[PDB]
């Protein structure tokens, strides 16, 4: 379990980024916040809901109301672009952290993703195995959630998804593979790949002909 | 003052045992719980387990069966063993510190870099390629499946077709294997004219695959 925080959250430089760590257990216990960047030691940016560790910029602001913790950044800057995790103490799990929030500072003009969905191939089906390929390209910022849908009700297993990678044109690209058994594919009316970038979400649909 | 740094192997075969170490600079193994955590996408950030200079251990229950953490007060180090790893254990591992005593409002501090650990297949294997048939431009592709290790190079029509070609990064999947797709966008006026062929080259396995792509029905 990881309580709940939005995956994305993005802002133009100097805008105010608000991250929410909500999830029931967040009433009993106090919450801290960590930031995480590659090739660099993660650091506490918050603890005890509102307290400000040493050497940490005053612009960050931390609060907690009801069953919802909040990390506010205020006048965000490119250095702040990182993964933020919300932590709460527990009796048995000793700790529980957040689902994680990828704060992105623009950057460049925004760009909606271009999506292309490919159904399992005949040759693959003859060799039993089946695989659906949802390709996402030319989008900014590099933060996309990909969910899969059998007929119209989410798929749990057999879902693999890349982390968005920067391409030559400074935009991002990601891919998602849904692995299926043969019968699985022809059984349902259709399968669908669903990618939501920023606010918008676009959908591609295929059927076993 | 008190800075931590971790050593690890990097690449590790599936089902073998992962052993990481962390080193503390200066201060004794005093009022600190020496901790291990890991971060990735999918699984997010999770606490692996901590340990005290006496030998007292506390592990993540969901990992408790496999996890083993140790001290070496002598050398000023503390270690982690994982036992039977899979591609799901592929993550960035961190060593950090907790303060002795109260734990309700505690936070980890003095983190490491730390160390990326990739868990993958024990054996080299060639990819299996499958056509991605298309439906004023339409897109067709090539799918390379279940291969190790990286990299694999994909070219279309021996490199004669260059425009509108985009080869995506690979996915490390639960099998401990990689798989990627390479897609070219072409005129719909084409098809039935101009054949399209995926050239897959995976050198570590002496694998070379040419595959024709064309629509069905």
């Amino acid at each position: 379990y990881e309580l709940t925080q939005p995956p994305s959250v993005s802002v133009s430089p100097g805008q105010t980024a608000t991250i929410t760590c909500s999830g029931d257990k967040v009433a009993s216990k106090n919450v801290c916040w960590y930031q995480v960047k590659p090739g660099q030691s993660p650091e506490v940016v918050m603890y005890e809901n509102y307290k400000r560790p040493s050497g940490i910029p005053d612009r960050f602001s931390g609060s907690k109301s009801g069953s919802t913790a909040t990390l506010t950044i205020r006048g965000t800057q490119a250095t702040d672009e990182a993964d933020y995790y919300c932590q709460v103490w527990d009796s048995f799990s000793t700790f529980v952290f957040g689902s994680g929030t990828q704060v992105t500072v623009l950057g460049q003009p925004k760009a909606a993703p271009s999506v292309t969905l490919f159904p399992p191939s005949s040759e693959e089906l003859q060799a039993n195995k089946a695989t659906l390929v949802c390709l996402i390209s030319d989008f900014y910022p590099g933060a996309v959630t990909v969910a899969w849908k059998a007929d119209s009700s989410p798929v749990k297993a057999g879902v693999e998804t890349t982390t968005p990678s920067k391409q030559s044109n400074n935009k991002y690209a990601a891919s998602s593979y849904l692995s299926l058994t043969p019968e699985q594919w022809k059984s349902h009316r259709s399968y669908s790949c669903q990618v939501t970038h920023e606010g918008s979400t676009v959908e591609k649909t295929v059927a076993p002909t | 003052q008190v800075q931590l740094q971790e050593s690890g192997p990097g690449l590790v075969k599936s089902s073998e045992t992962l052993s990481l170490t962390c080193t503390v600079s200066g201060g004794s193994m005093g009022g600190y719980y020496w901790s291990w955590l890991r971060q990735s996408p999918v699984k997010g950030l999770e606490w692996i387990g901590y340990i005290f200079h006496t030998g007292h251990t506390n592990y993540n229950p969901s990992l408790e069966s496999r996890v083993t953490v140790s001290v070496d007060t002598s050398e000023n180090q503390f270690s982690l063993r994982l036992r039977s790893v899979t591609a799901a254990d592929t993550a960035v591992y961190y060593c950090a510190s907790l303060p002795r005593g109260q734990l309700v409002n505690a936070f980890f501090d003095n983190w490491g870099q730390g160390t990326l650990v990739t868990v993958a297949s024990a054996s080299t294997k060639g990819p299996s390629v499958f056509p991605l048939a298309p439906s004023g431009t339409a897109a067709l592709g090539c799918l390379v499946k279940d291969y190790f290790p990286e990299p694999v190079t994909v070219s279309w029509n021996s490199g004669a077709l260059t425009s509108g070609v985009h080869t995506f990064p690979a996915v490390l999947q639960s099998s401990g294997l990689y798989s990627l797709s390479s897609v070219v966008t072409v005129p719909s006026s084409s098809l039935g004219t101009q054949t399209y062929i995926c050239n897959v080259n995976h050198k570590p396995s002496n694998t070379k695959v040419d595959k024709r792509v064309e629509p069905k029905s």
